[PDB]
RNA sequence: GUCUCGAGCCCUAGACAGCCGGGAGGUGAGCUUAGAAGCAGCUACCCUCUAAGAAAAGCGUAACAGCUUACCGGCCGAGGU
């Protein structure tokens, strides 16, 4: 019953709407530990065995919005 | 080129001159396979189609002869069957088998019955809105099925509106 | 002999230690 | 239409074609929009599982659905382009 990826990002970022062009226009920002929490929740929604690979899937939506990493 | 077709155990094949006769539990089919320098013979339990010529035109008929023989094999054992469905929008169409021909009455409200003679030892059986054309000779069976569909061909009016007629549904 | 077909055999053999033709190929050696 | 000659690339580690099977998750990508979920538009076009499987090639729907596409596996077996 866990909600989609897009929502959880907007929760722990502060911003709602994305941008017309991703990566070219950075909207929000996420840290190392912040993205680690999202991967902890989605387990059945993701096919990955290790916790490492689960994060890669999540990032596959962030950069295509305008979210830099620190 | 030389092609060898191993004849099925159910089947027995004889041949004299240019005619080949193939017999099985489902009946017999005889065909005349005639083309320049293409010899078709029965060497025991194998039918041989050979020629010293190997040009495009000769190779074409050789491939054609093979399928004709393989089809005769299939027809005298498993047989050939085509399925047809009779569809009508307004006027109830009457499709029946009368002797050696299928008769279609009241087609599009016509007074005059449309009809077509059945080819060879082909059997046409109708179960309500379904028809099944079958027999050993795919030529006769395939034609009879096609003839029935062609029998309700409409030239004068828009076919997208007037679609009544028996259609080939299942092809072997 | 496509390189991907060679890299595959090596990858299969690596798992045997620890396409059907490539599986057999790996089995053989 | 057919005959002859030459060059490139592919192929028994199985080519070309056909048939069978798979064509999967993140999530309906984001934006736009009341909604648009491969397929209105703009922009991006990224990574998981894996033998493959597009941020979707052609239809399809009001939008979905659904049908095929690439792509992978099998059957077949000799030339294919
Ligand atoms: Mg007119």
């Amino acid at each position: 019953g866990v909600p989609p990826t897009a929502e959880l990002i907007k929760d722990e970022a502060g911003f709602e709407t994305g941008s017309g062009e991703p990566q070219e226009d950075f909207v929000a920002d996420l840290s190392v530990d912040q993205v680690k929490q999202i991967a902890e929740q989605k387990h059945p929604d993701l096919l990955s065995y290790d916790l490492t690979n689960a994060a890669k899937e999540v990032v596959g939506t962030c950069t295509s919005l305008g979210v830099t990493i620190e | 080129p030389r092609v060898e077709l191993e004849i099925p155990e159910d089947v027995d094949a004889e041949q004299d001159h240019l005619d080949i006769t193939v017999e099985g539990d489902n009946g017999s089919v005889t065909r005349r396979l005639w083309y320049p320098d293409i010899d078709v013979s029965v060497d025991g339990d194998t039918v041989v189609i050979e020629s010293d010529e190997d040009n495009a035109k000769t190779m074409s008929t050789i491939g054609t002869f093979q399928s004709h023989i393989e089809n005769m094999f299939h027809g005298v054992t498993e047989g050939w069957e085509y399925g047809m469905e009779v569809f009508y929008s307004h006027f109830p169409m009457q499709v029946n088998v009368e002797g050696d021909e299928v008769v279609i009455e009241n087609f599009l409200g016509e007074k005059a019955p449309r009809r077509t003679t059945i080819h060879g030892d082909t059997d046409v059986e109708i179960d309500g809105e379904e028809l099944t054309v079958s027999g050993p000779d795919i030529e006769a069976v395939g034609q009879t099925a096609a003839d029935i569909e062609q029998l309700t061909r409409i030239n004068d009016k828009d076919v997208r509106v007037f679609q009544d007629g028996v259609y080939i549904t299942r092809k072997p | 002999i496509p390189e991907w077909k060679q890299e595959e055999v090596d990858a299969i053999v690596e798992m045997i230690e620890s396409r059907n033709t490539l599986l057999e190929r790996a089995l053989d050696d």
